[PDB]
RNA sequence: GUUCGCGAAGUAACCCUUCGUGGACAUUUGGUCAAUUUGAAACAAUACAGAGAUGAUCAGCAGUUCCCCUGCAUAAGGAUGAACCGUUUUACAAAGAGAUUUA
């Protein structure tokens, strides 16, 4: 469906045009499933029209909230160590392509190359032995039958050493306040008043 | 002839109701019977006051 | 916008940029023997290059007989240079034109930022390393050069640019179309 | 699309200076270039009387009419124009002259 | 395909989703080619979507480090007010733009503790959530808007447009009802003929 | 009424021979061929393994006003086209019945929304009013250019030679061809006579007939077929000078033949329409001279 | 049989040899919805068909013969079918056996399967009307077909008699020199619909002529549907054959009432 | 050479010469206008001749 | 092809291989749609016309339409969006005079 000049494409042109109302839903499902900084690549499950009109990403990105806080906290640490020791950080140019050149195809250009290393904190082995095997997976502990229900990925359950280890990584992003008297005239009931 | 009537599974992207346009139609009047306009007869005297 | 279209009409931005590139070459061959060039060559310039702020290339390329010893890349009004760093045979120029604002109009910062970005970029094609980059702010008629010099050009190029910024016929068209848009005359 | 548009899309292979040559050569062959009588919307400042259908152009009535640069040149150098106007009842063109020394107009054929 | 079905072949839609005219337009063309909010607000969403997808393409092609990719996405989501122009066509997005600006002040002055002023902060997770919640609320909007646009293409506009009264036409509609009431009361006082 | 709509009017021969037919209803399918206004498209297939979808082309209102089916648009009784139906009733009532149709789009739509019957649709859809007219059809079955210089052309037409066995020619000259009697009917009569049927595959015979000049010629490939064409024709007419001519015998007509003994080609008959009429006028005397 | 059923149908044009789907450029920008050229004027837009049907050569068995297809291949008639023996539609000149299959179907749609219309197109071109069983073609545009050879007034008719005789049984062929146009009437409508698409945009040259290398440069001939024949020598033939058609139908129709009783 | 028709401004523009425009036929009457229809048709066909 | 049987041959000794033969497992896709001229996009351009109420120049709202266009729109634009600006004869009678009939 690059060059739709034939008469056979007359029905499929109507399919492209009548899919334009569903296109904001395809943008939300694509941007919510965007790969996080510790991921090289991300296989998503898609639903597509058979005329190639629309391609919805048919997944919802669900995470373990203590694991997800620990993953961003490790990249928060890894990016403050990065900006500390880089001699010069080259921010890229926007937009990354010229508007005359078409979006180059995935298979002739992207798929053949080794991706890169992502942002991963090194995870010292004696302090982080319970998480370092599985912390930076796409879906962490997805096929472990005792930590999660299964590959439908709901209702996790951890042990104490794994849970205190994620607690320890998460210290740049945790709450760090334990008494509720800190929120005295600063809770939402005082905000409503 | 006993004929089963079924519905076609529409494509959700193609416009359903392909024959539906915004067109304008004039309609004929179906006048089979005349309605008798049943007034009364005629207090009809009138000067030039009106 | 319409004042800027009337000021920069008839492709003046491109005609300004060819005028500095031509005026540098007329000063390079005037003192060509002390520099010991075999030839100074202005390159074939893409017409979109003069107003392409994304990337650039070299304009004027210097080929040398003996192998030049260049310094560390320093600013135009730098005092001293240590020429013991790199020993190259070929240098380049780039003439950059920008239009400043109230915020970002330090031409010394702009030329250093572009030189340290374009030489580290893989897409921006320079024929050799160890070149200089001349930047001119067309809004504030300021000039600055940032790059490594081999010898003698830093007093030569700063004496040349003081003549160029006053005597360039394309810059005179720029300064006159500003004064007609501004309706300012100079008494006495 | 918009009254004010910052960017007009050019073809990906284009340049301004090579076009100026090319465009100038095209500018000799068109029918719009060779005929230059300027078409201008105007009002007549000096009531008319038609000479064929004796219609009267009230006081100052709108016309889309035709301005022509006259071969004459008032004094050593002052421009002078000739304006033409069609009649509402009949097909007839009436002509002007703009005298710069005597500020009022003087007219000719048809009115 | 929507541009070209409307006969607007003198408008060029770039690959970075910039819409520019290819020639100096006549007035009947400028009236005809005046696209509405639902076209442009759909076009600016695709500009925002492509601009994020292109940075992952730049990362995968080898041109961009993983720290620059995380900084690149953090730059996009905080500067959509100057990289797209989405605010021109739905100015309620000013809330989402000043939310991502206010999140940037919180993130930077916790990221840049004991660091210098520089680019490489890539904690794009809070500003990512703002736009995903903006996309949550304009799915029902643009499905209604573009759905009316496409059915107006396939079917034409309705002929039964009945204009409501407004401040613009209140004095006009007052007289049409006042003249009918006077014409009624006199036509009933008349004896005949 | 969009929720109360009539069932579709389709023929029995459109539906075919099978008992149960799976038909697909689309509530606003195509627009009508006649009134250009939308309707419920029914479409179906005769058998399950068929390869032709039979669509309903017209709406039910246009099918009722004409009393025709929606698929093949023949009349529901008598299964004939509309143009032949309104011509058969015109032979009974001795006045022209005719359904007239709009060429304007606002009047194609207007003419459909009225509840009348059109043409012969009052006669048909009443079985009493249809059957007596069939009985009235049965009584009908109880009845059951003088200025032209043509002399250059008539030298080339044979007109003076005889239809014997002895000349062995490919071409022949057929004259006395009426303005009726199509070109296919003369090739079929010759090919029936020789048994060289499906002649257009092998190209055994090639025939040119003018229909203005009332004359023609037929050329054979393989001259041995020429003696088969001579010998399979029995009846001949001898002109009272001599010079016997064979008769081809199209039903009720008589077509005379003489061996050309060369290939006549096109344009032998005439090179202008005004010129060809005088050759038929030239011949009409020779036919009367041949017979009487 | 010997010409048609014996062999199988042959690929006329290779699929790489098929023409480009975009038309010849008559505008400034191509339009993607309507596959046409937009800006600029409209220039001309009729060209000589590069392809032509050799009826005794290209005919043969196809996939549609074994499947019981009723409809003829449209691009067989244009000389353009790339599928050959793998094509779902028929690749032969219509015969009495073929039109007998189409007898229930020809009333609403042509021999190629395309649906007919209420009234004719304005220039009498296109598919046809179901309201008139038209069997007569208007062969026009002969000057661009001949590439402006003078030939004559009889030769031109000889070309028309040679070409259209291969496309089916013919009722009559009339050529009018003053109007420079021909009228070909067929025995069946299905041949007339077949020969209309076969001879649209073609050329009546033959190779035996010098211009055969420049056959593509011309305009091409128009085969369109013919109007009624205005002379009363033919008008009386129309009501005579309409009379015989009515008597042949009344015999068929009283047997329906005989069975109904 | 025939007279050219006026060009259609819009899509459903009506050729009033082409057809009886919005044919509101008279209501069916009892008095049997059958000989009268023949005589007008003959008189109208006579007028066109 | 798989699986359960039954039979025959060979290796066997009841198992393996071969081919005969009953079962079971699995069961009717798609098309409203064919690939350039002849079944229907439009715009630009050339030429001509030239722009509501008035004396002249301007703001506009509506209305009736078997015109619509842009717009998401029941908001608003489209020249006050356009078209209007022409054509124009009988429910027809009473009274009171001079020529022409008539028979
Ligand atoms: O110039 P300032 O007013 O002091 O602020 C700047 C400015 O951000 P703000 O103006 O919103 O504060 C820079 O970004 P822009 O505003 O130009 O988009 C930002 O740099 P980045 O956006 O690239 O991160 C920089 O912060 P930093 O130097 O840490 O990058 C920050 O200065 P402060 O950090 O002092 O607020
Ligand atoms: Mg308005
Ligand atoms: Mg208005
Ligand atoms: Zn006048
Ligand atoms: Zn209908
Ligand atoms: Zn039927
Ligand atoms: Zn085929």
């Amino acid at each position: 469906h690059s060059d739709m000049a034939s008469k056979m494409y007359n029905t499929d042109k109507k399919a492209f045009l009548g899919a334009l109302k569903y296109l904001p839903h395809a943008i939300l499902k694509l941007l919510e499933n965007m790969p996080h900084p510790w991921e090289q690549a991300k296989e998503v499950k898609v639903l597509y029209h058979t005329s190639g009109a629309i391609t919805f990403v048919n997944e919802t990105p669900r995470v373990i909230e203590p694991v997800y806080t620990a993953q961003w906290s490790a990249t928060w640490i890894a990016m403050r160590r990065e900006k500390r020791d880089r001699t010069h950080f080259k921010r890229m140019r926007f937009p990354p392509f010229d508007d005359d050149e078409p979006p180059l195809s995935y298979e002739q250009h992207i798929e053949n190359i080794e991706p890169l290393d992502p942002i991963n904190l090194p995870l010292d082995s004696q302090d982080d032995e319970y998480v370092k095997d599985w912390l930076y997976d796409s879906r962490p502990l997805e096929e472990d039958s005792k930590k999660v229900n299964g590959t439908s990925y709901k209702k996790w359950s951890f042990d104490l050493p794994e849970m205190s280890n994620l607690y320890r990584l998460s210290t740049p992003l945790r709450d760090e306040v334990t008494d509720k008297n800190y929120y005295y005239l600063f809770d939402k009931k005082s905000f409503f008043n | 002839h006993h004929i089963e009537v079924v519905s076609k599974q529409m494509d959700p992207l193609l416009p359903r109701f392909v024959g539906k346009k915004a067109r304008k139609v004039v309609a004929p009047t179906e006048n089979d019977e005349v309605v008798p306009v049943l007034h009364m007869d005629g207090g009809e005297a009138d000067p030039n006051e009106w | 916008k319409i004042s800027l279209i009337q000021i920069f009409r008839a492709h003046l931005w491109q005609k300004i940029h060819e005028s500095i590139v031509f005026d540098i070459c007329q000063i390079l061959d005037g003192e060509l023997d002390v520099l010991q060039i075999e030839s100074v060559t202005k390159e074939t310039v893409h017409p979109r290059k003069s107003y392409k702020m994304n990337s650039s290339a070299a304009d004027i390329t210097m080929e040398s007989v003996h192998e030049w010893e260049v310094s560390k890349p320093s600013l135009l009004h730098e005092t001293n240079d240590s020429f013991k760093g790199l020993i190259t045979n070929k240098m380049w120029f780039d003439v950059q034109l920008r239009y400043g604002d109230y915020d970002s109009h330090d031409i010394s910062r702009y030329v250093r930022a572009k030189f340290l970005d374009y030489t580290t970029d893989n897409v921006s094609m320079y024929p050799s390393p160890t070149g200089v980059m001349i930047g001119i702010d067309l809004a504030y008629n300021m000039y600055d050069a940032y790059g490594n010099w081999f010898n003698g050009l830093k007093p030569l190029i700063q004496n040349s640019m003081r003549t160029i910024m006053k005597a360039n016929p394309a810059l005179y068209v720029l300064r006159e179309r500003i004064r007609k848009g501004l309706q300012i005359y100079q008494s006495s | 699309s918009e009254r004010k548009a910052i960017n007009k899309y050019y073809p990906p292979d284009y340049n301004p200076l090579e076009a100026e040559k090319l465009s100038r050569k095209m500018a000799k062959k068109l029918k719009t270039m060779n005929k230059s009588h300027a078409s201008i919307r105007l009002m007549t400042p000096f009531s008319m009387r038609c000479l064929e259908c004796n219609e009267y152009i009230p006081k100052s009535r709108k016309f889309n009419g035709k301005k022509e640069l006259l071969k004459e040149k008032y004094l050593d150098s002052i421009k002078i124009y000739r304006l033409t106007i069609s009649c509402p009842r009949c097909a007839n063109s009436i002509a002007f002259r703009t005298d710069p020394g005597n500020s009022d107009y003087v007219m000719e054929v048809g009115g | 395909l929507l541009i070209h079905r409307k006969g607007l072949t003198y408008l060029h839609l770039d690959y970075n989703f910039n819409l520019k005219p290819t020639k100096t337009l006549t007035t009947k063309e400028r009236k005809k080619s005046r696209l509405g909010n639902s076209f442009h607000l759909m076009r600016e969403l695709l500009k925002m979507m492509k601009l994020i997808v292109d940075t992952h393409v730049q990362f995968r092609l080898g041109n961009v480090d993983a720290f620059q990719l995380a900084d690149g996405i953090h730059y996009i989501l905080n500067h959509i007010g100057q990289l797209t122009g989405i605010y021109r066509y739905k100015y309620k997005v000013m809330h989402q733009i000043r939310a991502c600006k206010d999140l940037k002040h919180i993130i930077y002055y916790k990221f840049n503790k004991n660091l210098g002023k520089g680019p490489g902060c890539g904690f794009w997770q809070p500003a990512w959530r703002v736009w995903l919640n903006f996309l949550r609320g304009t799915i029902p909007l643009l499905e209604r808007y573009i759905g009316n646009l496409i059915t107006r293409q396939f079917e034409g506009r309705s002929n039964e447009i009945v204009k409501t009264t407004t401040k613009q036409r209140l004095d006009a509609y007052y007289d049409l009802e006042l003249r009918n009431s006077v014409m009624d009361d006199i036509l009933e006082m008349m004896p005949e003929s | 009424d969009e929720i109360n709509e009539p069932p579709p009017n389709i023929c029995e021969q459109c539906l075919g021979d099978e008992a149960n037919i799976r038909m697909t209803k689309i509530p606003q399918g195509s627009e009508c061929k006649i009134c250009t206004l939308p309707f419920t498209l029914y479409h179906f297939k005769t058998s399950k393994r068929s390869n032709n979808i039979i669509k309903t082309l017209i709406c039910v209102r246009c099918a009722t006003q004409r009393n025709i089916c929606q698929c093949c648009m023949l009349d529901s009784r008598w299964h004939i086209p509309i143009q032949l139906r309104d011509h058969l009733i015109s032979l009974v009532n001795e006045e022209n019945v005719m359904t007239e149709e709009a060429k304007n789009d606002m009047m194609k739509r207007f003419l459909s929304l009225k509840n009348v019957k059109l043409g012969g649709a009052q006669i048909t859809s009443d079985p009493s009013e249809a059957d007596n007219i069939v009985d009235k059809l049965k009584n009908i079955l109880l009845r059951a250019y003088a200025s032209v210089d043509i002399s250059h052309i008539l030298k080339k037409l044979p007109l003076n030679e005889s239809f014997l066995k002895n000349p062995s020619t490919k071409s022949f000259f057929l004259y006395n061809i009426d303005a009726s009697i199509p070109e296919w009917k003369i090739t079929d009569t010759v090919s029936q006579l020789l048994g060289i049927k499906k002649w257009k595959d092998g190209n055994s015979l090639s025939l040119i007939v003018n229909h203005k000049a009332k004359c023609g010629g037929l050329r054979f490939q393989s001259s041995e077929l020429g003696e088969r064409f001579v010998s399979k024709i029995s009846e001949t007419l001898v002109t009272p000078k001599g010079l016997k001519r064979g008769v081809l015998l199209i039903d009720r007509f008589r077509i005379f033949i003489i061996p050309w003994s060369s290939g006549f080609s096109a344009a032998s008959f005439g090179t202008n329409t005004a010129e060809n009429i005088k050759l038929s006028l030239s011949l009409n005397k020779l036919i009367q001279l041949e017979l009487g | 049989m010997t010409s048609w059923r014996d062999k199988s149908a042959k690929v006329q044009v290779k699929e790489s040899e098929l023409p480009s789907s975009i038309p010849a450029q008559t505008g400034l920008t191509f339009n993607i919805w309507y596959n046409k050229w937009s800006q600029g004027f409209a220039g001309n837009t009729r060209f000589v068909s590069p392809f032509a049907l050799q009826p005794q050569l290209h005919s043969g068995k196809t996939r549609g013969d074994n499947d019981g297809q009723l409809f003829f291949c449209l691009f067989f008639a244009k000389g353009m079918c790339c599928l050959g023996p793998k094509c779902e539609y028929l690749h032969h000149i219509p015969d009495e056996e073929d039109i007998g299959k189409l007898a229930l179907r020809t009333e609403v749609l042509d021999c190629f399967g395309r649906e007919k219309f209420a009234d004719y197109r304005e220039d009498m071109g296109g598919i046809g009307s179901f309201r008139k069983k038209n069997k007569t073609l208007y062969v026009g545009g002969i000057d661009g077909a001949l590439n402006s050879k003078h030939l004559k007034p009889a030769q031109i008719e000889s070309r028309i008699r040679f070409v259209f005789s291969r496309l089916g049984d013919i009722d009559r062929i009339r050529y009018v020199e003053s109007k420079n146009c021909g009228f070909v009437k067929f025995k069946y409508q299905a041949n007339a619909e077949f020969a209309k698409e076969a001879m649209s945009n073609q050329t009546l040259l033959l190779p035996s002529d010098k211009e055969w290398d420049d056959r593509r440069e011309g305009t091409g001939l128009l085969v369109k549907w013919a109007n009624e024949d205005p002379d009363p020598a033919a008008q009386k033939r129309l009501q005579e054959e309409l009379k015989l058609e009515s008597l042949n139908m009344m015999v068929h129709l009283i047997n329906n009432n005989t069975n109904s009783a | 050479v025939a007279i050219k028709k006026p060009k259609k401004k819009y899509g459903t523009d009506i050729d009033y010469n082409e057809d009886i425009v919005y044919e509101q036929a008279p209501m069916p009457g009892i008095y049997d206008t059958s000989t009268e229809d023949r005589q007008i048709k003959k008189k109208f066909e006579q007028f066109e001749r």
